[PDB]
């Protein structure tokens, strides 16, 4: 349409390892307005100014995960535990601002076009682990049921610095990772 | 701060009687023409298929796939459920879009726009970050005249953070003046950044 606000919301489990998960999000356009943490019931604002400028009751997230966590297995049961290939995922790193030397910027990678939404993100400069400030979003749904993500590294541009970001996705034989440095 | 609505609660199925498996639910409103024109949708997902689908044009829920046949049937058999999920096109979705307009459909965050040789220098390269909406015109110009054959641009690329960059370059052997022409919503007049 011209304008999209889309309430996503999921639940899925794993067996073997045995492990479940699920998420509550509103969406405009490609971006996030929030979502709820649903251990801890909390609204999270993907920018400050929303929570400044708009309020959602969290708890009716987490009832919604029940009616969902519920539907999951009537519909595991209905399909005689039917399931799908997992596809994993493509990665893009690229600054969020243009390259300056000794100009705080922010490294952005971002995962994209895999299933299902279970994957970390792991930070490296000069390939030692970073993690002071990095900030990870949840997962972003794709109109051809696959999902993206989003993570985020502070950094101080500086010559001959080599960033790696790699990915971790549920069931895969190992990491996928790319690297990148400051031009 | 006003509150939010639910677009909407997942409906309930209908049982029929390593892994994984994965249940998801997407609620939407549609933003037509401005406020003129809400379209309300639902969509229910199992695993990596579409089973069931609720389109308020057609007022009643349709089945993508036969273990969504069930279930539409199950929903079209509820009068009141029916008619009240009718009403959310109108309703919450316009209740909710009447408290996020002012920073969603009407947010504005200004390009920063930079211009830069590359290697002697055999491309000229217009970095635009940080702009809100993703739509904008990256042109180059030599000595008055826009350049399309020699131009390469990278999509829109969106930053996760409500802002969004694009890379545009000229592949050029240093004309005289060039010029890159950033126009953007947030902008008064457009941005000109010429090459030193």
């Amino acid at each position: 349409a011209r304008h999209v606000l889309l309430q996503a919301e999921f639940y899925q489990r794993s067996e073997g390892p045995d492990k479940a998960w699920a998420q509550f999000g509103f969406h405009f356009d490609a971006d996030e307005l929030f979502h709820v943490e649903l251990d801890a019931a909390q609204t999270v604002w993907r920018l400050p100014e929303f929570g400044r400028f708009a309020s959602f009751e969290a708890q009716g997230a987490l009832q919604n995960m029940a009616v969902g966590k519920q539907n999951l297995e009537v519909m595991i049961s209905n399909s005689n535990r039917s399931q799908q290939d997992f596809v994993t995922p493509e990665l893009a790193l690229f600054p969020a601002e243009a390259v300056s030397l000794e100009e705080p910027n922010v490294l952005i990678c971002y995962a994209d076009k895999f299933w299902p939404p279970v994957a970390t993100m792991e930070w490296r400069r000069n390939g030692a682990v970073v993690s002071e400030g990095v900030y990870d979003s949840v997962y972003y749904g794709r109109p051809d049921l696959l999902f993206r993500k989003f993570s985020y590294l502070p950094f101080v541009p500086q010559r001959g610095d080599v960033y790696s970001c790699a990915v971790r996705h549920w069931g895969a034989e190992g990491p996928v990772q790319r690297m990148w440095e400051p031009e | 701060i006003e509150s939010l609505s639910l677009n909407g609660v997942p409906n309930i199925f209908l049982s029929t009687k390593s892994a994984f498996f994965f249940c998801g639910a997407i609620f939407e409103c549609h933003y037509l023409n401005g406020t003129e024109r809400v379209r309300y949708l639902q969509r229910y997902i199992y695993n990596r298929q579409q089973l069931v689908h609720f389109d308020s044009d057609v007022g009643k829920f349709v089945a993508d796939t036969p273990l969504g046949e069930p279930q539409a049937e199950y929903w079209n058999s509820n009068a009141e459920l029916l008619e009240n999920i009718m009403n959310i096109a109108d309703g919450s979705c316009r209740h909710n879009y009447g408290i996020l307009e002012s920073f969603t459909v009407q947010r504005s965050v200004e390009p920063k726009v930079r211009v830069s040789a590359l290697q002697e220098t055999d491309r000229l390269a217009c970095y635009v970050t940080g702009f809100y909406p993703p739509e904008i015109e990256v042109k180059w110009f030599l000595n008055g005249r826009e350049e399309t054959e020699r131009v390469v641009s990278t999509d829109v690329m969106q930053n996760g953070d409500w802002t969004y960059q694009v890379l545009v370059v000229l592949e050029t052997v240093p004309g005289d003046s060039y010029v890159c022409r950033v126009e953007h919503a947030s902008l008064r007049q457009p941005i000109s950044q010429a090459w030193e």
